[PDB]
């Protein structure tokens, strides 16, 4: 809602149809007749080039937005079931890897149990000897 | 909260049943009925032409 | 503010070169893809003939219920575009109908200009 | 699905991250050691340059899809409307133009109406 | 062939140039919005550093039921995913604490034993003088 030359809200918004930037009428006309060219982008142009006035023609002044409002809401609910799998899987291993290696940690006692247990029965009937 | 009590939210059941010699409410409903009907066998013509192409390509 | 196709508010607009109208880049390239023409003017226009040229998002207000207003929205529009359908035929329908007695009537003119024609001939006698 | 140089199902697909396209890794491997260049826009790229996690997908079927489906439906009746204002605005025009013709016209009928009663009237008094 | 955020099969995928993942373009195109990142690699990544790379879905013969039963479908199982998905996560949080507890219960058991072998192994070697 602003133009591109002053930076007033224009009341005839016209476009150049080289470099598609919607000026004021009344500004892009003085900058036409200093110099036949485009401001932005220097090209050339003049005053039947422009497009002026509205364009309200056979078309009459919702429904759509609620489907853009629809998606906005569903590109929240991606970002979330991301974080939430990342967590998921990432704890998983954390799981994994303490479970096997629990397993693994309990396998030295049961080897160190019945070597302690070896000694205690060669010393009892040694000693007792 | 819809996960949690294990109930989905109602749709609009209203387009399927309605009724004949109704009032101004089913003169809308009956209207309903006509256009989308209209849009269903346009929408199964462009299936139809292209037809099992389109599913084989897939 | 309005493409002139739809109705929207465009979000991608497009404007044609061989006649000034700001269209939506979707609707346009269909329109070009089945004829290439403008849809106002009918000129011959092609889609590298485009040059592509407010956005303020909607906050409904304080989620079951928009699944309800989604649907009550179609089925709005799709009463909003058949009203204007029948009376489109109708209005075609009632046009026919005056052209029958435009044509009808100066037929009748013949008959009368002939009855004109006689009694200007009789008063000479 | 293809590799865009030779055409042919590509058995090992590498995507490069300088013109987005598919190619086969050995096909693209050999034109990188050709000359150190994307085979589509001639941009730079390397070997290394050539190429989900956890969240398990499933296939594009009829959320998203559904979304975009209903833009096709929107986008499609928004030109059926056109047909029918362009329509409009040529019947009513011509409506416009035979009212106007039949209201100029119907001004004459009465004036011959009158003029072949008064031309029997003056005639038949004589 | 996936999106490396949603688990979508995408419409418009666009392949960053940091890390090599394709994305569907309007989830990282939101990401980068929020923390200006790479999702993944957590490294600098920006809009214009994307560098964009088609589908057929066949529509049902039946296809009233997108508005009323596909629709409805969609939500249900958006729903009651995540919320089972949450009731996955939770539990491996607790699972983790039974993991890491017992683990360190066997620690404390090889280091008790630890002292216990050696010292009945030493004493044999003693017994002998």
């Amino acid at each position: 809602m602003l133009c591109a030359i002053s930076g007033k809200v224009p009341r005839r918004p016209v476009l150049s149809p080289k470099s598609r930037t919607i000026f004021e009428k009344s500004l892009l006309e003085q900058y036409v007749k200093d110099t036949g060219n485009d401001p932005i982008t220097n090209e050339p142009l003049s005053i039947e080039e422009i497009v002026e006035i509205v364009p309200s023609a056979q078309q009459a002044s919702s429904i759509p937005n609620l489907l853009t409002s629809l998606q906005n809401e569903w590109d929240a609910i991606m970002l979330e079931n991301f974080k939430l799998r990342s967590t998921l899987d990432s704890l998983t291993k954390k799981l994994s890897t303490v479970m096997y290696e629990r397993d693994a940690a309990k396998l030295v006692a049961a080897q160190l149990l019945m070597e302690k247990n070896e000694d205690s029965k060669d010393l009892p009937k040694s000693s007792q000897q | 909260a819809l996960y949690t009590e294990y109930l989905k939210q109602r749709n609009n059941k209203k387009r399927r049943t309605p009724d004949f010699n109704d009032d101004d409410d089913t003169l809308f409903l009956e209207e309903y009925r006509r256009k989308y009907p209209r849009i269903d066998t346009s929408r199964y013509i462009p299936n139809e032409s292209s037809e099992v192409s389109l599913l084989g390509i897939v």
